[PDB]
């Protein structure tokens, strides 16, 4: 905002039908340039959040991705906790036998 | 039996889970961001076009004909430097790309 107005302080719009000259193309394509530049970067900042916020979402992917990996895991240990819970009873029948 | 069910889940859990980011290139994040680069790459064209005809300006082609002089081997070799940077810097934003 302060760049920009110290722009316009410097050059008084518009179309230079006062400020003495003709209409400018110069002068006039000199503004157009300067918001564009402001722009540009200010957009540059925005993207860089995308970017950062982007990262972020990708590396929470990966946490999701482990998380869920070991509980797969998990389940499938419990899993194998009531099968040796079973040979267990078929030993002890071998026991009683 | 069931236990090694138990691990297919686990394991289907991991390839749909990568299906997701797999046939995919791009988050959300990431075109948004991306796509800010880009028209901040047209921004930079904007202000490319801008400075060149600044500088064509300060310096009016070509060979200084009329241009109160001789042929200017260090003026028009500043013309070629500063068409060197800005196209060494367009360059730089593509290669970042």
């Amino acid at each position: 905002a302060s760049r920009l107005a110290g722009a316009a302080a410097d050059l008084v719009p518009n179309i230079f039908g006062f400020a003495g000259g003709g209409s400018r193309w110069g002068a006039i394509a000199e503004a157009t340039g300067y918001v564009m530049e402001f722009s540009a970067n200010v957009m540059n900042t925005e993207a860089d959040k995308i970017s950062q916020s982007e990262t972020y979402r990708r590396r929470r992917q990966e946490w999701e991705i482990q998380r869920n990996n070991a509980e797969a895991e998990l389940k499938q240990i419990d899993a194998q906790l009531k099968s040796l819970a079973v040979r267990r009873e078929a030993a002890v029948l071998q026991k009683t036998s | 039996k069931t236990v090694l069910e138990k691990s297919k889940a686990g394991a289907q859990s991991r390839f749909d889970s990568y299906g997701k980011l797999y046939d995919e290139n791009i988050n959300a994040g990431e075109n948004q961001a991306m796509t800010l680069r880009a028209s901040a790459a047209g921004l930079t064209t904007a202000v490319q076009a801008s400075r060149l005809a600044g500088a064509a300006a300060d310096l009016v082609p070509n060979i200084f004909g009329f241009a109160g002089g001789g042929s200017r081997w260090g003026a028009i070799a500043e013309a070629t430097g500063y068409v060197m940077e800005f196209s060494a810097n367009v360059m730089n934003t593509e290669a970042d790309k």
